[PDB]
């Protein structure tokens, strides 16, 4: 007979684009908004297909460049309503704090009455003034962009959210244990609602990720190109915590009608400088399995060194810690490691930048308000990113060194299993069924 | 619209530094990346390095390793970027012409140089 | 509306073609973006079944042969060789020819009456 | 790792014959047209793919590792400095004088 | 969902009865009120055939007498003479009273079915 | 809208008695259209994937076991209304949807190889 006949359901899927909503696990106002996003399902379903393969490539994927949209403009939102520091950045007349770490000094500010002013004192690190020659300072953004105080009462902390899509789409992610960004992988699972993927926040060191597992997974665009980063993925991860000994104090500045911005007060006690630690023998392993894994995708041996230069942001490890900026050395961990083939830390010593340029795009800044009393954080380090020097030819050498090219590599290490896909549930078949 | 300025020759005894400037205004400099090439007398190309407009990170071969320094200063405005680079000691056979490329579409290809600048030692 | 209906389908996909049978803000904007185009893809399968004589029939049967041109193969082969994946490309390329076709096979068979 | 190759180094051919260079390499190539003390041009890149503003003379040819690079209806101002340049490596250039 | 088929429908809109049958931002927001109002439109004509007992069928017949007071005219003549538009104008003021007595003829075709 | 306040009438009679007889005001009811809209096709959705699709009464083939209920036919639509029958099966709600379900599919096959 040969009667075409039309079959509803059936398994066909092709490449596809769509936008996903934002879906969270369990008083406080959040700059992600949680409260908005939908609760998670207790059970998520994890069908998993039996004889299937696809590829994809991560680095085309849009998942992670609507991760970067939505995220930037959640981050602005968060701003608009609350105050704007743009007053405060006029002459300084700044020369030493009785406690160059910090530095104390006062301004002119506006008051109730605005044809009246006020003189005030204030406490400011070193690098968030330059200096306009002596003894006077500028924020170090007010002749290019806007400052603009963060919320005090939004938590700035990272919380694991889902990135679930719609009905009618679905989401394909294979755990082939071994497997880069690019190629093949026989084992795809078909999964409704993504897992946690927490919004960390880094430059040089990833932090609070995922770790790898039977292997040490090293992803990049292309490793002959020197441009593109390269990420590391480690199976172990490393414990990292510290905290800053200093206890701060909180004062509060007035500009305007019903604006209030909060200030370094005081500082208690005596002053000591903030470090970190991190462990030796164990940080030490770590590199050389890194540095074998690095090895079999060159045949030349595999030398590190600290970052080349170039602004605070990436010279320096950088991250969130109980709502505090840190720019940190992480230079005694990438210097004259070169590998061959105890109770004792490692001393990282660094300070805290309350003016941030984070979301690196032209126009505006950022201002942290301080907190009295000391942060703890601890944090696991799974994953690094790292540039090749690419100095020709070489005889044998290939110096790595450190630094985040682009920031949205943060997300791409945790995202390096995924895929939206649309599904047709419609299909023509051949039948011998011909209706009467 | 789119070109690139470029320093005068200048000349410098031997352990000395010099400056040489790279300028670019017609197009949006944070989105390509920059490169430095040097061509001395009787030989191709040299490579040097790149700097990222986006974030002051260079990137050089051992050769010039420790030395050479690129740097980036934006004007008043998010426009016509300077592009420097600074190198601490001059051997004998630095002689060469220094220019100033650009990199994009993921492909190595310089649609735009710069003028060069002729340096002795 | 409910996705569950649809991941069903995305079950066995790797099966044979004969074992399938056998077996204000950023976060609402973006929401209601997604419900409205996760609503109109229902209907879009909908209208296209309701057209062609199907209505609410998981397995549907027509009055149309088929063309030499598209394909020259029988029973055997297609239903326990092939799988919808690589099977539907070889048909996909006449997909529109035959919807065509299909809406007229169902509108002459009620002005019959 | 990356390798170059310019077998030739030098060729004299007459005006408004067919005249061609050979470049063999691995990865990404692209050619350059480089004067006495002027600026380099890029004529084409991607290995075939033309440029804008350079005359659609200038052609290519990409075959497995071997690159190609086809010059027809010479005309003046043309002869200069060819060289093909991968990522970071650029092996001297071809003059093509007369 | 389309509206291509829609449009469909308008073709030989002067031929008679009888011959048809034979035959953030204000770019974005504009667009979501239409796919909303759109899709409502395609539903509602839905809502009423699926409550009439119809479900899709093009034409479709009913056991409903039809009451002389409305209208009383042979029918050769509406189907061979007049059009489609002049029967709306004249019925388009009982086409309410028309619409609830299929109502009930479904839920009383169907409940009798139950009790047989 | 009108079609779902109707089922509202005579909502205490008993079930055999029943069956015989820019801005805030342009996206809040944005919101409320396209989730009344929802909402319609969630309960079409249900009906279509029966084997009911539009049937004002359905007409099933799945077995009802005493697992959920025990009591005779003549003191179920003769006493209390629908009101009072959910809360004697609304916990196992759930149960009824999957059987029934795969009923329809079931009936589906056996009726493509007749
Ligand atoms: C990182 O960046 C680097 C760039 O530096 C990039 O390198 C590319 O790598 C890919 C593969 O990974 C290369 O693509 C391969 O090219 C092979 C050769 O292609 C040429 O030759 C083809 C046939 O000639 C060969 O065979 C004859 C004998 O028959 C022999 O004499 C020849 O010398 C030669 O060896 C020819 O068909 C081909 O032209 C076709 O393809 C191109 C696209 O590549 C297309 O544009 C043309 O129109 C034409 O259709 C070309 O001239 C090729 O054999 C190989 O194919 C493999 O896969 C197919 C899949 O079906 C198999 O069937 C086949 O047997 C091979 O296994 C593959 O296509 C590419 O050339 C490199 N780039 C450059 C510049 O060389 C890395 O990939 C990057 N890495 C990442 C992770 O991104
Ligand atoms: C990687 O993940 C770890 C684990 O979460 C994370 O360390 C944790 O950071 C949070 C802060 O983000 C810490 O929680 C704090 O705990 C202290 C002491 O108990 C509290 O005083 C803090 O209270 C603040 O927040 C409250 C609610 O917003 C406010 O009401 C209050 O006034 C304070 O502002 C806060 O709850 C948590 O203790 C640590 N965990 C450990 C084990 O130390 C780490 O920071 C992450 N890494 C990165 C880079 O983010
Ligand atoms: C993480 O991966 C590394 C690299 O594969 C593993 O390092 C190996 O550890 C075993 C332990 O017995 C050694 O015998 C090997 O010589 C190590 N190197 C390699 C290349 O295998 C490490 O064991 C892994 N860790 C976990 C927890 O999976
Ligand atoms: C980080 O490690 C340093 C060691 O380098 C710790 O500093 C020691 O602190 C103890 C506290 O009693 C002193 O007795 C030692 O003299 C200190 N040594 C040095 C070299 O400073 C520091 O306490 C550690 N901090 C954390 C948070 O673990
Ligand atoms: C796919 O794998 C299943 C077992 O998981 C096997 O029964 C089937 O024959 C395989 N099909 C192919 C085409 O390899
Ligand atoms: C991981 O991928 C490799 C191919 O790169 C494959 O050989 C291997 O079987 C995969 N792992 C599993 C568990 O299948
Ligand atoms: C990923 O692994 C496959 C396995 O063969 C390999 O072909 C490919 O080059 C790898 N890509 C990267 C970026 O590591
Ligand atoms: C695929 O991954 C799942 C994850 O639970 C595992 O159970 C299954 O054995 C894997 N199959 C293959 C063929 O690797
Ligand atoms: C750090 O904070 C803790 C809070 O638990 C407090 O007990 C401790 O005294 C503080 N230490 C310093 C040096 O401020
Ligand atoms: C900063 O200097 C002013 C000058 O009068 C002084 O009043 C203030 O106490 C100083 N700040 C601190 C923290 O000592
Ligand atoms: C890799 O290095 C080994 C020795 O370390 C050498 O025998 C082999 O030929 C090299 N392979 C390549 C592709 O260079
Ligand atoms: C590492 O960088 C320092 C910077 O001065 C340099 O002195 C040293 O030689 C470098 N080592 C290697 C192995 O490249
Ligand atoms: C990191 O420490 C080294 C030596 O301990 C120092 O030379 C370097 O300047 C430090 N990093 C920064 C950004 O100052
Ligand atoms: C780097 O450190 C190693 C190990 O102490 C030492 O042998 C080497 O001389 C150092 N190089 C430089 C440039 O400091
Ligand atoms: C020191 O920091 C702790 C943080 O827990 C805070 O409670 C305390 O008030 C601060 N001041 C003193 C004198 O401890
Ligand atoms: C980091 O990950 C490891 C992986 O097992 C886990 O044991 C550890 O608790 C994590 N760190 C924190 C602070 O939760
Ligand atoms: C702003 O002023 C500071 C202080 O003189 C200066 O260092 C900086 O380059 C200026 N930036 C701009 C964009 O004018
Ligand atoms: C369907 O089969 C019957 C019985 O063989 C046949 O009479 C009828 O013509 C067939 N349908 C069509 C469209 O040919
Ligand atoms: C079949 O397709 C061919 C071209 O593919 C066309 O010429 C012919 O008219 C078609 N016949 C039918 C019955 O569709
Ligand atoms: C469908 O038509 C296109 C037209 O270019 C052709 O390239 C393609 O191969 C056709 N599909 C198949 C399966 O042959
Ligand atoms: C040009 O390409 C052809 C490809 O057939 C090749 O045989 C020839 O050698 C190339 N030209 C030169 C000068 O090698
Ligand atoms: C319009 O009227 C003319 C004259 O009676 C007729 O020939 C024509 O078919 C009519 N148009 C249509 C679409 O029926
Ligand atoms: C139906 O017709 C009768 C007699 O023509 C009339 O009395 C009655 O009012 C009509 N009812 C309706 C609803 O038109
Ligand atoms: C319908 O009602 C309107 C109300 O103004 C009236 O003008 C018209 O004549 C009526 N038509 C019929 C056919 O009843
Ligand atoms: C309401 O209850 C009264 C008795 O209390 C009864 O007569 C009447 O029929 C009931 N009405 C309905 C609609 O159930
Ligand atoms: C009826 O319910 C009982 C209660 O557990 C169960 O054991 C039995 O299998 C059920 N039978 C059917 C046909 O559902
Ligand atoms: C229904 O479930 C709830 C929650 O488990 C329970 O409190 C209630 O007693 C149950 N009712 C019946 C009739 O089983």
């Amino acid at each position: 007979g040969l009667w075409v006949t039309v079959y509803y359901g059936v398994p066909v899927w092709r490449e596809a684009k769509t936008t996903l909503f934002c879906a969270s696990d369990a008083e406080v106002h959040n700059v992600w908004a949680t409260h908005a996003c939908v609760p998670t399902d207790p059970n998520p379903q994890e069908l998993v297909l039996e004889n299937v393969t696809e590829n994809f490539n991560m680095w085309k994927n849009d998942m992670v460049d609507q991760m970067h949209e939505d995220i930037i403009s959640l981050w602005d939102q968060s701003l608009k309503p609350c105050v704007k520091l743009t007053p405060l950045c006029v002459t300084l007349n700044c020369s030493d704090a009785k406690v160059e770490e910090i530095k104390n000094c006062s301004f002119k500010a506006t008051t109730e009455l605005r044809d009246k002013k006020r003189r005030e004192y204030a406490l400011f690190y070193r690098l968030d003034i330059v200096p306009l020659s002596n003894s006077e300072y500028r924020l170090i953004n007010c002749n290019t962009s806007v400052i603009t105080q963060i919320c005090p009462k939004v938590t700035f902390d990272p919380i694991p959210i889902h990135y679930c899509a719609p009905a009618g789409y679905a989401i394909l992610k294979c755990n082939n244990k071994t497997f880069n960004g690019t190629g093949p992988c026989n084992n795809v699972s078909t999964v409704q609602c993504t897992h946690g993927i927490k919004p960390v926040v880094s430059t040089q060191l990833l932090l609070n990720g995922s770790l790898a597992e039977e292997e040490i997974i090293i992803r990049s665009e292309n490793l002959t190109d020197n441009v593109k980063t390269i990420i590391v993925h480690l199976n172990e991860s490393v414990e990292i915590t510290c905290t800053r000994p200093n206890n701060m104090t909180r004062k509060s500045v007035r500009i305007g009608p019903g604006q209030t911005f909060y200030a370094l007060g005081d500082i208690i006690g005596d002053i000591r400088q903030p470090h970190c630690n991190i462990s030796e023998i164990k940080w030490e392993k770590t590199l050389q399995r890194v540095s074998e894994k690095l090895r079999e995708h060159f045949n030349k041996t595999i030398i590190f060194n600290q970052s080349s230069g170039g602004d605070l942001e990436i010279t320096t490890h950088s991250f969130n810690c109980g709502g505090e900026f840190f720019y940190c050395n992480t230079s005694d961990l990438f210097f004259n490691k070169t590998f061959n083939e105890t109770n004792s830390t490692i001393t990282l010593p660094c300070r805290i930048k309350q003016i941030i340029n984070m979301w690196q795009e032209v126009g505006r800044a950022m201002y942290a308000p301080p907190i009295a009393g000391n942060i703890t954080c601890k944090s696991n380090i799974t994953g690094l990113l790292l540039t090749r020097d690419g100095g020709g030819n070489n005889s044998t050498k290939e110096t790595f060194r450190p630094g985040g090219g682009n920031m949205r590599d943060n997300w791409r290490s945790e995202l390096y299993k995924y895929k939206v896909v649309e599904v047709k549930p419609l299909g023509i078949a051949p039948t011998e069924c011909n209706r009467t | 619209q789119v070109q690139l300025l470029q320093s005068g020759a200048a000349v410098t005894k031997p352990g000395a530094s010099v400056r040489v400037s790279c300028e670019a205004s017609g197009y949006n400099i944070r989105d390509y990346f920059i490169h430095w090439w040097r061509q001395a007398p009787g030989q191709g190309l040299q490579w040097v390095g790149w700097i990222n407009p986006k974030t002051g990170q260079p990137n050089n071969p051992r050769q010039f390793q420790g030395r050479v320094s690129l740097t980036r200063h934006a004007s008043w405005d998010f426009d016509t970027y300077s592009f420097y680079m600074d190198l601490k000691a001059l051997r004998s056979d630095d002689t060469a012409v220094y220019f100033c490329a650009r990199q994009r579409s993921d492909y190595w290809d310089f649609d735009v140089w710069g003028s060069g600048t002729q340096v002795t030692v | 509306g409910l996705g569950a209906v649809f991941l069903g389908f995305l079950g066995a996909a790797g099966s044979t073609m004969g074992a399938a049978s056998n077996t204000l803000g950023v976060w609402g904007f973006k929401q209601l973006q997604a419900r409205v185009l996760a609503i109109e893809r229902y209907l879009e399968v909908q209208q296209l079944l309701g057209m062609w004589g199907c209505s609410g029939k998981l397995i549907c049967c027509t009055n149309v042969p088929w063309n030499s041109s598209w394909s020259n193969k029988t029973y055997n082969e297609i239903w326990d060789n092939m799988t919808w994946m690589q099977w539907d490309r070889e048909i996909g390329n006449y997909t529109d020819t035959i919807y065509k076709l299909l809406e007229v096979s169902q509108f002459q068979q009620e002005i019959n009456e | 790792d990356i390798q170059m190759t310019q077998s030739p180094s030098s060729l004299s051919a007459s005006v408004g014959d067919t005249v061609t260079i050979t470049c063999q390499a691995n990865g990404y190539l692209n050619w350059y047209q480089q004067r006495r003390g002027k600026a380099p041009k890029l004529l084409i890149y991607d290995g075939s793919k033309l440029e804008r503003g350079v005359p659609s003379r200038f052609s290519g040819r990409r075959w497995g590792q071997e690159y190609n690079l086809t010059i027809n209806n010479l005309q003046p101002e043309d002869i200069a400095t060819y060289f093909c340049q991968v990522y970071e490596f650029v092996v001297p250039g071809t003059r093509l004088d007369l």
